[PDB]
RNA sequence: CAAGGAGGUAAAAAUGAA
RNA sequence: CGCGGGGUGGAGCAGCCUGGUAGCUCGUCGGGCUCAUAACCCGAAGGUCGUCGGUUCAAAUCCGGCCCCCGCAACCA
RNA sequence: CCGGGCACUCUAACGGGACUGCCCGCGAAAGCGGGAGGAAGGAGGGGACGACGUCUGGUCAGCAUGGCCCUUACGGCCUGGGCGACACACGUGCUACAAUGCCCACUACAAAGCGAUGCCACCCGGCAACGGGGAGCUAAUCGCAAAAAGGUGGGCCCAGUUCGGAUUGGGGUCUGCAACCCGACCCCAUGAAGCCGGAAUCGCUAGUAAUCGCGGAUCAGCCAUGCCGCGGUGAAUACG
C-alpha cells in the first residue's frame, strides 16, 4: 500500500473529511505543509537547492 | 561528518536563485509544482545536453526558461528540430509562454553539476573510480580553478563492502560565506546498486 | 576550574533608604521573580517594627543581620574520602548571604500568619538575639567549635 | 440548623454553609439565598429563625438532594445493570467510564497500584 | 486552579469562555 | 513447545506459515529450527552442531541463542520443557 | 640564590557479553 | 520393636516449659546504582506451626493416638 | 477625529560605530592588569556555520536503489473493528497540596505572528458553550486579543478547608455522513488522592534560573498539558 495510497490522496471523493494532505514531490502523509503542498523532508531538499523562491536559512 | 549543503549555505549572498518568482498563497503552491515538473521534463529529454543550471522566472503566465549547457549541440538552428515541439511541448500542461532560452557554459571543467555527471557516467563504464576522481579533479585544477573536491561514496568496483573514496586539491573552504563554491551531485546506476558524487568547485571573493 | 574569581555582583540602592543590603534582603523575600510583593512585605513589616518598638526600621534590621553572622563556619576537605571538618572562618561575601539567607527561611518559620508580621517579628528577634535565625547561627558556630581538633588541617 | 440531612456548618457564611450538602454546590448555593432573599454573607449561627425556615422550606423541596438523589444517581448506575451496555461493563469491572488510557493511570477507579511482577 | 474549569483562571489556561470567564463586558 | 513468542515474523512463520517476516531464503531454515525448539524437552537436545548454542551474558541472562544464518540468532528462555520469547535478533 | 642523592605512597570497590 | 529428643514461610533457625504477641539470617518480589552483572542502598510480600482427636472462653504452646526424622540402649548365658 | 505638519516614535534600506587604536604599569615579543574615552568594548550579548574521522550508529515505512520473495495473490476496493486494550514497570510532563495564597469586581502595561473556499467588529437570543444577524478587512487601514503575573477594592482565616481538582450522574452545544467503542467545550451536582515527597536523580552563571501570559505550524474538528517562537516581572551564588 503507497502507489494505489497516493492515488486516494488525489482522487478525493466521498465525504469531505475523508480527503487528506499528502505531499507531492514524495508520498508522504505526515508532516505535510499546506503553502508548499511538500513534506518536511523534500522541502528541506529544494530549500538547499535554491528551487524555492525566496526561501532561505533563518538566522537570529 | 554532517556538512549542510553549500549552496543553500548561501543562496542570500553568493550564489543567488534557480525558480526567481513571486506569490502568495492559493498560487505557490500550483505554481511551484508545475516549475518542479518543467525541471523533471527537461532533465529527462535533454540530459545528453549535460545541463548546469536551469533558471525559472516568471511574471503572470510568462515563463521564462533558461537552460544552461556545455555544448547546446541538441537545438540545432531554428527549423532544425531539437528545439521547436520540444519547447512547445513544455504547453501541453501548461497552456503559458514557454519562453525557452540556452546558455553556452564556457568551460564545462569550472561546473561543478558536469563535474559529477562526468564522473558518475565513468562509474557506469566500469571505470576505475580512484584514477577517475584523481583525473577529473585535476582536469577541473586545469582549467583555472581555484580549488576542487571530488567524492564518490559507497560500493566501489561493486565488491560487497561500500568505501568512500576522496581526492581534493588547491583550496575548498566550505565555512566561509564569501565563497562562490560550485556543488553538484549525480547518482551512478550499476547493475550492483547506486553510488553518489559529490563535487565542490572553488573560485575566488571578497 | 574556575580561571576567573568571578567577580562580586552589585545591585540597585532601594527606595527611601538606600541601603546596598536592604535590596538583598528584598531580593530573598521574592519569589517568582514578584520584586513588587517581595518589597512590599519587607516595607509592610518596617511599619510594622514602628509599632511594637520605637526604633527606626534601619538599624532593627541592620543589627539582626549582625547578630545573625557566623563567625567561623566547618568545611568538609580532604584525606579519607573527604573524611575530615575543618572548621573554617568565614568570608565578610559569606557571613552577608548567611544573614540574609537565614533571616527569611526562620521568618517563614515561624506560625504567624502575615508574611509581614513574621518578618517583622523574626527581625526584632534577631535584634535582640533571640530569633530561630540566631539559633542556627550559634548552632553552626557549634559545630565549627568542635573540630578545633585538625583545625589546624587548616588551608 | 437541620437544614436537609445535615445541620453541621455554624458559623461560616451561609453561601458556603449551604454547600455542606450532597446536591448544592456552589451554584445552587446563591441562586438558592437570592430566591428565598436572604442576606449570603451572614453568620450562618442560627440567625433569624424565619430566614432558616424559608431556606430549608425552599432548598429541602424543589430539587432533589442528600441521600435521596445519591439514590437516584447509583440508580442510574443500576439501570445498565440487566443486560446493559459497554458503559455499565466499565462500571461492573470498576474501570474508568469515559473511554480514557487504562496502560498507566486510571488509579482513581482502579485504585492503589497491585504490582505483579514478571 | 489552572484546571478547574469554573475559575477565570482555569478559564484562562484551557483558552475558552464562559459563564466562569464571560467574553469581556 | 513453544509458548510465546516476541517477533512477529517469527509468530508468524510457525503459526499460520506466514513466510513475508523473515528471509525468503531463510524460510527453511528458521522452520526446521523452530520445530526443534518445540520438539525440544529439554536445552540439552538443542545441541546440534549446526545451530552453535549458548546463553547469553550480562542483562541477557536466562536467555539461550541458537544460529540461523551469518550473524542472525533465535534468541529465547527455555524453561521446564518450553521455549519462552522467541526473537529474531543481530549478533551485533 | 640553583638541587643531587635520601623515605613515608593509593582506597573498600570483583567481573565481561556471546 | 525399648527409653530420650524433634517436625514452624522457599532454606536454616527461634517462639512452646510461665496458653491470648509467630520472630532472625538468607532467599523471593519491586525500585535504585552501573554500559552491563555482582556487591551495595530503598521498599515490599510470604507460614494448614507433621496429622487425627481432646481440654479450654481461647492451642504453635497443654494432653492422648497414630506418621516420619535423629540419638541412645539391646546385657549374663 | 479634521486642517496641516512629519521634527519625535515607529517602519525598512544602505551606512557610520573600536581596531584594547589612546593613558599608566608589567613584558623580548605576543599579551595581561588598570584608567578617563563613549550606547558599547581587550571574541559587547545571542544566532547561522560542525575538521580528518569514530560508532558494521540511525533510517529499504519520506524518497531513491542492488539482491531475495509475492502475483486470481504478501496486490486492489469496501463496511466494521483495532492503533485509545490494562494485574502491572519505567521516561518526559501538566495541575497541586495553599495566606509572599484562593475567589469576585474594577482597572492598566507587550512583543512576535495569523487571517476575505477566512479572521469575524457591533447588535440580538442565551446562566453559558454557542446560535441568529451583520459592518469592515485582498489587511503597519479591519479582525483575531481583553495580554496574564501587576494594581485597587472586597470576601475567606488556616481547617482536606472558598486549598485541590480527579472521578462519577444529569443536562446541553459545535465540527463532522457519522463522534459507542474514541472528539473538544459549556452548565448543574459530586467533589477523590494529595498537608510537599524513600534510595536515588535534573536543570540553570544575567534578562540568565524562576514565574506570567501571547502567537504559529499541523488542523473539519481535536484528545496540545507537546513542539517551534514572542514578550512581561525578575533572583541567588561561584571561596575554590
Ligand atoms: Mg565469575
Ligand atoms: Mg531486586
Ligand atoms: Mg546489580
Ligand atoms: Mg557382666
Ligand atoms: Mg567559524
Ligand atoms: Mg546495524
Ligand atoms: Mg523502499
Ligand atoms: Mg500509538
Ligand atoms: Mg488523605
Ligand atoms: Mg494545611
Ligand atoms: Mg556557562
Ligand atoms: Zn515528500
Amino acid at each position: 500500500a503507497r502507489k494505489a495510497l497516493i492515488e486516494k490522496a488525489k482522487r478525493t471523493p466521498k465525504f469531505k473529511v475523508r480527503a487528506y494532505t499528502r505531499c507531492v514531490r514524495c508520498g508522504r502523509a505526515r508532516s505535510v505543509y499546506r503553502f508548499f503542498g511538500l513534506c518536511r523532508i523534500c522541502l528541506r531538499e529544494l530549500a538547499h537547492k535554491g528551487q524555492l523562491p525566496g526561501v532561505r536559512k533563518a538566522s537570529w | 561528518g554532517n556538512k549542510i549543503h553549500p549552496i543553500g549555505f548561501r543562496l542570500g549572498i553568493t550564489r543567488d536563485w534557480e525558480s526567481r518568482w513571486y506569490a502568495g498563497k492559493k498560487q505557490y503552491r500550483h505554481l511551484l509544482l508545475e516549475d518542479q515538473r518543467i525541471r523533471g521534463l527537461l532533465e529527462k529529454e535533454l540530459y545528453s545536453a549535460g545541463l548546469a543550471r536551469v533558471d525559472i522566472e516568471r511574471a503572470a503566465d510568462n515563463v521564462a526558461v533558461t537552460v544552461h549547457v556545455a555544448k547546446p549541440g541538441v537545438v540545432i538552428g531554428r527549423g532544425g528540430e531539437r528545439i521547436r515541439v520540444l519547447r512547445e511541448e513544455l504547453a501541453k500542461l501548461t497552456g503559458k509562454n514557454v519562453a525557452l532560452n540556452v546558455q553556452e557554459v564556457q568551460n564545462p571543467n569550472l561546473s561543478a553539476p558536469l563535474v559529477a555527471q562526468r564522473v558518475a557516467e565513468q562509474i557506469e563504464r566500469r571505470f576505475a573510480v580512484r584514477r577517475a576522481i584523481k583525473q577529473a579533479v585535476q582536469r577541473v585544477m586545469e582549467s583555472g580553478a581555484k580549488g576542487a573536491k571530488v567524492i564518490v561514496s559507497g560500493r566501489i568496483g561493486g565488491a560487497e563492502q561500500a568505501r568512500t573514496e576522496w581526492a581534493a586539491q588547491g583550496r575548498v573552504p566550505l565555512h566561509t560565506l564569501r565563497a562562490n563554491i560550485d556543488y553538484g551531485f549525480a547518482l551512478a546506476r550499476t547493475t550492483y546498486g547506486v553510488l553518489g558524487v559529490k563535487a565542490y568547485i572553488f573560485l575566488g571573493e571578497v | 576550574a574556575r580561571r576567573r574569581r568571578a567577580e562580586v555582583r552589585q545591585l540597585q540602592p532601594d527606595l527611601v533608604y538606600g541601603d546596598v543590603l536592604v535590596t538583598a534582603f528584598i531580593n530573598k523575600i521574592m519569589r517568582d521573580g514578584k520584586k513588587n510583593l517581595a518589597a512590599r512585605i519587607f516595607y509592610d513589616a518596617c511599619k510594622i517594627i514602628q509599632e511594637k518598638t520605637g526604633q527606626e526600621p534601619l538599624k532593627v534590621f541592620k543589627q539582626a543581620v549582625e547578630n545573625v553572622k557566623p563567625r567561623m563556619e566547618v568545611r568538609s576537605r580532604r584525606v579519607g574520602g573527604a573524611n575530615y571538618q575543618v572548621p573554617m572562618e568565614v568570608s565578610p561575601r559569606r557571613q552577608q548571604s548567611l544573614a540574609l539567607r537565614w533571616l527569611v527561611q526562620a521568618a517563614n518559620q515561624r506560625p504567624e500568619r502575615r508574611a509581614a508580621v513574621r518578618i517583622a517579628h523574626e527581625l526584632m528577634d534577631a535584634a535582640e538575639g533571640k530569633g530561630g535565625a540566631v539559633k542556627k547561627k550559634e548552632d553552626v558556630e557549634r559545630m565549627a567549635e568542635a573540630n578545633r581538633a585538625y583545625a589546624h588541617y587548616r588551608w | 440548623a437541620r437544614i436537609a440531612g445535615v445541620e453541621i456548618p455554624r458559623n461560616k457564611r451561609v453561601d458556603v454553609a449551604l454547600t455542606y450538602i450532597y446536591g448544592i454546590g456552589k451554584a445552587r448555593a446563591k441562586e438558592a439565598l437570592e430566591k428565598t432573599g436572604i442576606n449570603p454573607a451572614t453568620r450562618v449561627k442560627d440567625l433569624t429563625e424565619a430566614e432558616v425556615v424559608r431556606l430549608r422550606e425552599y432548598v429541602e423541596n424543589t430539587w432533589k438532594l442528600e441521600g435521596e438523589l445519591r439514590a437516584e444517581v447509583a440508580a442510574n448506575i443500576k439501570r445498565l445493570m440487566d443486560i446493559g451496555c459497554y458503559r455499565g461493563l466499565r462500571h461492573r469491572r470498576g474501570l474508568p467510564v469515559r473511554g480514557q488510557r487504562t496502560r498507566t493511570n486510571a488509579r482513581t477507579r482502579k485504585g492503589p497500584r497491585k504490582t505483579v511482577a514478571g | 486552579g489552572k484546571g478547574d474549569r469554573r475559575t477565570r483562571r482555569g478559564k484562562i489556561w484551557r483558552g475558552t469562555y464562559g459563564k466562569y470567564r464571560p467574553r469581556k463586558k | 513447545g513453544i509458548k510465546s513468542f516476541k517477533h512477529k515474523g517469527l509468530k508468524l512463520l510457525f503459526e499460520k506459515g506466514v513466510t513475508s517476516g523473515v528471509p525468503a531464503q531463510d524460510v527453511d531454515r528458521i522452520n526446521d529450527r523452530l520445530q526443534a525448539i518445540d520438539t525440544a524437552t529439554e536445552i540439552g537436545e538443542l545441541n546440534r552442531q549446526i545451530y552453535k548454542l549458548h546463553p547469553l551474558k550480562g542483562d541477557r541472562e536466562g536467555y539461550w541463542s541458537i544460529t540461523v544464518r551469518a550473524n542472525w540468532r533465535i534468541t529465547f528462555q527455555f524453561i521446564n520443557g518450553d521455549a519462552y520469547i522467541l526473537n529474531y535478533e543481530d549478533y551485533h
